[PDB]
């Protein structure tokens, strides 16, 4: 994923 | 210690309330959601679709004060066994001033997921002393494919659905994968690898399990819905999908805080997909310099985490873990 989510 | 407030262990037919605290999984990704649901449908449970299911606001599900009432209403619900998060995000934070912490201490519950939800798996427990379960999101854990989805959901209902003597030994996984695949869809068999735990540093530990997400831990830290870490408290932390200069902050975050003055042990989970950035260093290892010369008994590689399969663990509650012949074991009781 491009994200930074947990 | 005293016999404590419990939630009630899960039964066949209970319902299944699931709410979205941060990203709209129930809309951006469809078809493993519908799986999800059908699985655990499959077995026999009812599932309450919170309010925002099938919403999108971009990034989340909706709006802060959105999100507290999907919860809330599941909190409030007594037809309601067990609350899941379809997955996290970033933003499961942002409800904690608005959450009905007193209706969730008049009919207690199972809360349960993982990563950003430890927010709210953590806020719970600090307001009501409740123990809350990091474990199965629907979607990213019910909604895998065979064979992995089946020792998830063993896991699940050996811990919150049958009965359980004390002390309860948590089994090793004899197979993992952290593979980046199937996940709308499948397109192959994930490789079946076998499966260990890592005896970092030798020795055992018997305490309180604190922890969960790390990075997440960071967004809710010295507020009054992060609990207090004790002396003696075995720490639980994992991190999933990050990098080397990622989990050295969120490790030395730890250490300054003290926290590794207290612990007696650390229970470390698998990193998904780590991005060592060049170095060929394991989390651990990064773990292991930030505490230079300060030798604590350390379990690495444990399968709660984001990796398949996933370990349902209480939070809360005494566990002992031997370090030296890696095993976990519960010693209080977690659920009625
Ligand atoms: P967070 O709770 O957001 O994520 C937990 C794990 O779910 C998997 N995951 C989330 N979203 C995706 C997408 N879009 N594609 C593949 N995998 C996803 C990862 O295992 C996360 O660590």
């Amino acid at each position: 994923r491009t994200g930074n989510a947990n | 210690s005293n016999a404590m407030p419990l939630p009630k262990s899960l039964k066949y037919g209970d319902t299944i309330g699931i709410y979205s605290p941060s990203s709209p999984v129930t809309y951006t990704s469809p078809k493993r959601f519908e799986r999800a649901k059908s699985y655990l449908l499959q077995k026999g449970f009812h599932i309450l679709e919170g309010s925002l299911t099938g919403r999108y606001d971009y990034y989340r599900s909706g709006s802060i004060q959105e999100r507290a009432k999907e919860l809330n209403a599941l909190i409030r619900n007594p037809n309601v066994s067990c609350i899941m998060s379809t997955i996290g995000g970033m933003n499961s934070n942002s409800l904690l001033p608005y959450i009905d912490y007193d209706a969730f201490q008049n009919n207690p519950k199972i809360m349960i997921g993982y990563s950003d939800a430890t927010a709210l798996l953590l806020g719970i427990y600090a307001k009501t002393g409740i123990p809350t379960f990091y474990g199965p999101a629907l979607v990213p854990s019910f909604g895998e494919f065979e064979p992995f989805v089946d020792d998830t959901y063993k896991y699940f209902l050996e811990t919150l659905l049958h009965d359980q003597a004390l002390p309860y030994n948590i089994k090793q996984p004899l197979f993992w994968s952290d593979e980046f695949i199937n996940w709308e869809e499948k397109t192959k068999e994930k490789e079946l690898r076998p499966n260990n735990w890592i005896s970092v540093t030798n020795g055992q530990a018997t305490g309180r399990v604190i922890g969960g997400n790390l990075n997440t831990i960071q967004g809710i830290w010295g507020s009054p819905y992060m609990p207090c870490i004790q002396e003696g408290d075995i720490l639980f932390i994992e991190d999933s999908s990050k990098d080397a200069a990622t989990i050295e902050r969120s490790f030395s975050f730890l250490k300054i805080n003290g926290v590794f003055d207290k612990v007696s042990g650390i229970i470390l989970g698998k990193h998904e997909q780590f991005d060592d950035c060049g170095t060929n260093r394991k989390p651990y290892e990064i773990l292991l310099e930030v505490l230079q010369n300060q030798r604590i008994p350390l379990l690495a590689d444990f399968d709660c985490c984001h990796t398949h399969p996933m370990i349902t663990m209480p939070i809360g509650v005494q566990v002992k873990m031997d370090a030296t012949n890696k095993t976990i074991h519960i010693l209080e009781k977690w659920k009625i």
